[PDB]
């Protein structure tokens, strides 16, 4: 329980030694190291959710030191467990855990093996700051900590510069989300005083009493800065083009640490976003446009990479809309469960990636089944939870429960979206299943918690975050079966389009129409396109603009007129001794006429 | 009576290292190591002494330690040093940063190295005389004074591979600059030194007598201006910035006059030492005029390191960048912002340290700063490619170091005061992580670029490894444990604020 620190320092010693280490060690040493730190982080958070549950689930805060002190601005290096912080404490280890021993199986013979595992586990390090914070400014650290790990895994294979291109866009969009998280920071300070969540909602009520403007400007930027960690509308952009990394970061990333922060964030400050009612609406609506579009852009990606990306986009799309109905219990439990079975997919994907002998085409692909039956079923299993099949599945429970939740707070048209997102999501990845594969211990503990034994763990959010509330028993049953009925109706319509010859899937793709809306929907309808010609084209057209540095030149204008003006004067240096008298009688006469005239 | 030991250690210092060098030609670095030590341990001894943790703010004048000597009585001239918790950080920080600049020489066996320890002990006295002279002749004194060095060393020592008539060019334009920017606040101060003179009837250039000066307004708006023009050409402010990338790019190739002369911020200590206390209401109508000059600093210093395709001239326009955040700061008012830009100089000073250090080992390891030519070096050289990631990930505002508790913490007192100026800002933010991310992509990512690049590269020393790694530990411990920091300078802070809104 006072171990709590040690979820930190664990992978923070890894990080410093496999740093410091520079690659002189074995693979296997350092394989030691870096999976061995991250497994003590999730021993420890093991035996800290025992001592949790058994003191009747009671929030503990171990304060460090006292981080910042100026007057009234007092930030502490805190740390603070509760039931949510618990829950993604113990899927940021469990998975990183797992992804870390997958990893180091994986990226043997690789260059960087040590710089790897140095940056995962310090990836793991600032994931811990960052759900076991009690105020803003030490989350905000874990923030900045997750974001430049993410850019210094996702440009591992320096060497390529597409690579670094896809680590830099990624920094850059975040750090625009940072940029709006800061703005939250300021305007919290500046009216409570305080950056401690219990702090500010408490003080939050009695303080926006005569006017609540500043506080819908702080949940407004706080959503900024989630959408920019998530991957939501409108910095959603990155997460495609920069999970162009090594597989495991990519499991990191989309499953336990890059893209749940957001919800984290959200879920944590829900009180703040309960007074102002209109922002968690737009939470929601976030979130399901966002789902919509991603499932939209999945449908007609080319890579099984990519799909699972905008699969990650649709689902902490979910998450959102999970979050913006008021259903927090759902959307945290929709977190982990899509952990779960995203960190299995992309690892599958992975071993995929490795017997393809680095293919990634989806149509060069075809009749994977019978080369290697694990690496299929594993997909099979990530596919049936991501379409949220019905009761053999974790993902069907945890979407059921969104559902339930924007049913039951009189939420129609983003049921209605979350509906056609998961007929969707059936869809695309089957679609994705049936073209590539028709025509070990981590992975069986991710293949176990994708069944419904990973829906049968609850996370301790009692007395977190407040109840939903409950939906009607009729109710909830025709909501259950439509959308059992969906999922299974997108997997029979996908198993129809893409598993015998497609006839009807290349008729309506190659026609005008349907050429324009794939080529649309394949650049994630044009938001790429829009942020390069809006933000990075003006850069660079300003950069070449002023690479001159044009205020230099024109602080050395007066240089130049010294110039000019001095070889003017030496001209009337002539040397001749007539001119110097006659220059004399000029100089009397203008002497005497000043003297004249004043 | 340690001040006047602490500005002339350095002098005798430098004096020794000109003498010593007939003895041998390894003797003047080991000379220059030991006075620049003894004058950091003096700086220490000061700092553990001075017990600024548990000093209260009682008003400007509020001095740890004094002395006072006549030298030119006949305008009431003394030298007249002073030491405060916001004038002992910067004392400590030139002496660590002279130590470091000593040790980046360590390695120049050449034939005149006692005038190039002379020039450099010349220059930290300079400054350390700067960061502790009261009266206002003395620190203008001392202001001219460390230049003249600066101007010798940039160009007889300075970077080889570039001709003598660009480094007498470089070194004229910050001449040029500095010091007609000086004479301007000379003209200032002599006005100041005037009408005190006809309010009373006593010659005095005391900081603390010209505190308690009535002017007419319009004439204290004349002298601030005259004071902020000279404290703007040496923070950089724009436009008054254009001598310092050309100064950095023709300094000496090790790095010591880019540590020594440049990156200890006597303009941002100048502003709120004088700027503020003597000309408060000035101040306050010239707040947003400055703060915009700071925003455009920000931004038009990002933009033109982007832009550079020298790696110097690109830390340059960083320095450029980080000194528009301190000044928007300074003139705000707040105390928050007011430490967290006392925070903000200390952490820029070892970051861009740290960049030019590691910058001036890399062009001894492939002999061209142009960026065009290296790429993917990290696969090519032991420690420099991740020490230089270090620090641009510090130079972006990291939390975990210091620049990011400075920055933010500006950003915190800005936005109670003025929000509009702090949100475009921290725009500015995102863009210094562009131009860093662009630095680092362009010099030790990728694939090489030239023949120099693709071969094995020698390993950095444990001297080199040694002062780096010193400046890493400092920079982590300043972002994680910045409150010793923040209690040392908090007195002076608080005199300066209360002293700038209670006379406004
Ligand atoms: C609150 C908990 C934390 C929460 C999140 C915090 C986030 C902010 C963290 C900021 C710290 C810096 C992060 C970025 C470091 C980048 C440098 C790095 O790790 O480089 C890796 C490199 C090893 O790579 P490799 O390829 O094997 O090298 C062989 C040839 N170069 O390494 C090397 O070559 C050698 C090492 C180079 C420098 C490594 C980083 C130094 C700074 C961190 C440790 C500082 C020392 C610890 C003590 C501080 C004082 C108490
Ligand atoms: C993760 C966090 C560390 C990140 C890496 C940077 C290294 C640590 C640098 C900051 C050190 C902070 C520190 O020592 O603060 C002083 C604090 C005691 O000071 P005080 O504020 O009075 O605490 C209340 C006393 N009951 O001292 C303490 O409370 C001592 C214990 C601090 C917690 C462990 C620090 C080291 C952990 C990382 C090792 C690698
Ligand atoms: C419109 C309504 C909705 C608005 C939503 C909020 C704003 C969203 C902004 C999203 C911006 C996304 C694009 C950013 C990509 C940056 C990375 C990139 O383009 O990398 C490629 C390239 C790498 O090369 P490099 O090492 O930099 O060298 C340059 C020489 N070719 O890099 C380059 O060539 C340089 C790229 C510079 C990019 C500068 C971007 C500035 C962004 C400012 C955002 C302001 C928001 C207000
Ligand atoms: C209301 C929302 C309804 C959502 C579900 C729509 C289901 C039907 C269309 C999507 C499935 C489909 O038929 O996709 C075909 C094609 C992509 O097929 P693909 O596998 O990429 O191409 C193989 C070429 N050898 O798809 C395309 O090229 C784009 C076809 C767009 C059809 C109109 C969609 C309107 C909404
Ligand atoms: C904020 C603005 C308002 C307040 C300003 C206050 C004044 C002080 C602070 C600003 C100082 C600006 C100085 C501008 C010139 C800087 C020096 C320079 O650019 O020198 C260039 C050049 C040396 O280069 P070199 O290669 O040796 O020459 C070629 C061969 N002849 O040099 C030469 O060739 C000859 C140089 C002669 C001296 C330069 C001319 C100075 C004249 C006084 C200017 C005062 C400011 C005027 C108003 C501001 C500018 C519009
Ligand atoms: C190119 C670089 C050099 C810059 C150009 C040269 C300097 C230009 C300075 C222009 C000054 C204009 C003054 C206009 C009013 C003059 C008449 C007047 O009423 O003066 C007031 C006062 C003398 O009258 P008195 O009876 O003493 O009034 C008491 C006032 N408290 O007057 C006084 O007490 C003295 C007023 C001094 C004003 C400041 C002068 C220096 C300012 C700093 C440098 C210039 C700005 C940059
Ligand atoms: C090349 C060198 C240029 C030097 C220019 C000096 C201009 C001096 C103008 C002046 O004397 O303005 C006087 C006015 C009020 O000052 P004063 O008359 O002393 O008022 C006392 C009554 N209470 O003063 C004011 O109201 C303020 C004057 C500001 C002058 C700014 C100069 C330009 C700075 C930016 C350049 C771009
Ligand atoms: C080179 C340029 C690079 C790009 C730069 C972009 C700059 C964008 C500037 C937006 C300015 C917005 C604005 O006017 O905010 C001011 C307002 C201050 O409100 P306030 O003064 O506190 O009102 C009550 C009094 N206490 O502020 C607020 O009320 C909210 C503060 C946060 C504003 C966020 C702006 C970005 C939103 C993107 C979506």
């Amino acid at each position: 329980m006072n171990m709590l620190a040690l979820t930190i320092i664990l992978p923070l010693i890894g990080f410093v030694l496999l740093a410091f280490s520079r690659g002189r060690w074995s693979e296997n040493v350092s394989a030691i190291v870096g999976v061995g730190s991250v497994g003590l982080a999730a021993l420890v958070t093991a035996f800290i959710g025992v001592d949790f549950f058994a003191n009747g689930e009671q929030t503990y805060s171990q304060p460090l030191w006292t981080w910042m002190s100026v007057g009234d601005f007092n930030i502490g290096f805190n740390l603070v467990l509760d039931g949510l912080s618990l829950t993604m404490l113990s899927v940021v280890t469990g998975v990183g855990f797992l992804i870390h021993m997958y990893a180091s199986w994986y990226m043997r013979g690789e260059e960087g093996y040590s710089r790897f595992f140095a940056y995962t586990n310090l990836f793991i390090a600032s994931m811990v700051v960052l759900v076991l914070a009690d105020n803003l400014l030490l989350m905000y650290l874990g923030w900045e900590g997750v974001g430049l790990c993410s850019y210094l895994l996702i440009g591992f294979y320096y060497t390529d510069p597409k690579n670094g291109a896809a680590a830099m866009k990624a920094f850059v969009v975040t750090r625009v989300g940072d940029v709006f998280l800061a703005f939250a920071l300021f305007i919290l300070y500046n009216e409570l005083g305080t950056l401690n969540f219990r702090e500010m909602v408490e003080l939050a009520p009695a303080h926006f009493a005569d006017g609540n403007n500043m506080l819908m400007w702080a949940t407004l930027m706080l959503l900024g800065g989630a959408v920019g960690k998530s991957a939501q509308l409108p910095l959603q952009t990155w997460l495609a083009d920069a999970m162009a990394g090594p597989t495991p970061v990519s499991a990191l990333i989309h499953a336990a640490t890059m893209v749940t922060a957001g919800v984290y964030l959200i879920a944590r400050t829900h009180g703040l976003f309960l007074m102002t009612p209109e922002v968690l609406h737009l939470v929601g609506i976030v979130g399901a446009v966002t789902l919509l579009l991603a499932g939209f852009a999945a449908l007609v990606q080319t890579d099984i990479k990519r799909v699972l990306a905008y699969s990650t986009m649709s689902q902490i799309g979910y998450m959102f809309l999970a979050l913006g109905v008021q259903a927090w219990d759902a959307a945290i439990f929709h977190l982990m469960t899509h952990a779960f079975f995203k960190a299995l997919l992309f690892l599958a994907s992975g071993s995929v990636i490795l017997a393809c002998h680095h293919e990634q085409n989806i149509f060069k692909m075809g009749g994977l089944r019978k080369s290697i039956p694990l690496v299929y079923l594993c997909f099979l299993v990530g596919g049936a939870a991501l379409s949220a099949l019905p009761l053999v599945t974790a993902g069907f429970f945890s979407k059921d429960e969104i559902l339930a939740g924007a049913m039951a707070n009189g939420h129609i048209n983003l049921m209605v979206a979350g509906l056609v997102g998961a007929f969707m999501t059936s869809l695309y990845t089957f679609r994705m299943i049936f073209i590539v594969f028709h025509g070990s211990l981590p992975l069986i503990v991710l293949l176990i918690l994708s069944t419904f034994v990973g829906a049968l763990i609850v996370p301790p959010l009692q007395g977190v975050l407040p109840q939903t509330t409950e939906l009607a028993h009729g109710s909830m049953l025709t909501l259950e079966i439509t959308s059992g009925v969906v999922a299974v109706v997108g997997i029979l319509l996908a198993a129809w389009l893409w598993l015998g010859k497609r006839t009807l899937v290349t008729s309506i793709a190659n026609s005008a129409p349907g050429r324009l809306l794939g080529t649309w929907w394949y650049n994630a309808w044009g938001f790429d396109w829009l942020y390069d010609k809006v933000f990075v084209k003006p850069f660079l057209g300003i950069a070449w603009l002023l690479k001159r540095d044009p205020l230099n030149s024109m602080m050395n204008i007066p240089a130049v007129l010294s110039r000019f003006a001095g070889k003017g004067l030496l001209l009337s240096e002539n040397g001749y001794l007539r001119w110097y008298v006659a220059s004399m009688s000029i100089g009397a006469v203008v002497v005497l006429a000043l003297l004249m005239v004043l | 009576m340690l001040l006047p030991w602490l500005i002339l250690i350095p002098f005798i210092g430098g004096f020794l290292c000109w003498q010593t060098e007939r003895f041998g030609v390894k003797v003047p670095r080991w000379i220059a190591l030991i006075t620049m030590g003894l004058t950091l341990a003096l700086s220490l001894q000061l700092w553990l002494q001075g017990g600024y943790s548990l000093t209260q703010s009682a008003g400007i004048p509020q001095w740890q330690s004094e002395f006072d000597m006549p030298w030119i009585p006949r305008f009431g001239i003394s030298i007249h040093l002073a030491i405060d918790g916001l004038s002992l950080l910067m004392v400590v920080l030139t002496g660590l940063l002279g130590v470091l600049a000593v040790l980046c020489s360590w390695k120049e066996i050449e034939k005149y190295q006692g005038f190039f320890h002379l020039n450099l002990m010349w220059i930290l006295g300079g400054v350390i005389g700067v960061f502790l002279a009261i009266d206002m002749f003395l620190f203008f004194f001392f202001w001219e004074m460390m230049l003249v060095p600066m101007y010798f060393l940039i160009a007889l020592w300075g970077h080889k591979a570039s001709d003598g008539k660009t480094r007498i060019t470089a070194a004229t334009k910050f001449f040029i600059y500095t010091q007609a920017s000086g004479l301007v606040m000379l003209i200032a101060i002599l006005a100041l030194v005037f009408v005190h003179y006809n309010a009373t009837g006593v010659w005095t250039f005391n900081y603390e007598e010209l505190l308690n000066t009535p002017m007419s307004s319009g004439v204290e708006y004349l002298l601030m201006l005259g004071f902020f023009i000279a404290f703007a050409v040496k923070m950089p402010v724009v436009p008054l910035h254009g001598w310092l990338p050309d100064a950095h790019s023709q300094a000496p190739t090790a790095g010591s006059v880019d540590l020594a002369g440049i990156l200890l911020k006597t303009a941002a200590y100048g502003l709120l030492r004088f700027s503020l206390p003597l000309f408060p209401n000035a101040s306050a109508e010239f707040a947003p005029i400055a703060m915009w000059l700071g925003v455009i600093g920000i931004f038009y210093g990002a933009w033109m390191a982007f832009a550079q395709t020298d790696i110097k001239r690109l830390i340059a326009y960083t320095s450029v960048s980080h000194m528009g955040f301190v000044l928007i700061a300074i003139y705000t008012g707040s105390q928050l912002a007011y430490q967290g830009a006392v925070i903000q100089m200390i952490a820029h000073g070892l970051s861009a340290a740290g960049l030019f250090i590691l910058c001036g080992q890399l062009y001894e390891r492939i002999h061209t700063r142009d960026m065009r030519m290296m790429g993917g070096l990290w696969s090519k050289m032991k420690w420099l490619p991740a020490l230089s990631l270090f620090f641009a990930v510090a130079t972006l505002g990291m939390p975990g170091t210091g620049n990011f508790v400075g920055e933010f913490m500006i950003l915190f007192g800005s936005f109670q005061v003025v929000p509009v100026i702090t949100v475009i800002s921290t725009f500015g933010l995102v863009f210094a992580s562009v131009y860093s991310l662009a630095m680092l992509h362009r010099a030790y990512f990728g694939k090489a670029k030239s023949q120099i690049a693709s071969q094995e590269l020698p390993g950095m020393s444990l001297r080199e490894l040694f002062m780096i790694l010193l400046l890493v530990v400092l920079l982590v411990l300043l972002g994680f444990y910045p409150q010793p920091i923040l209690d040392t300078s908090h007195s002076a802070i608080g005199n300066i604020q209360q002293w700038f809104v209670n006379s406004v």
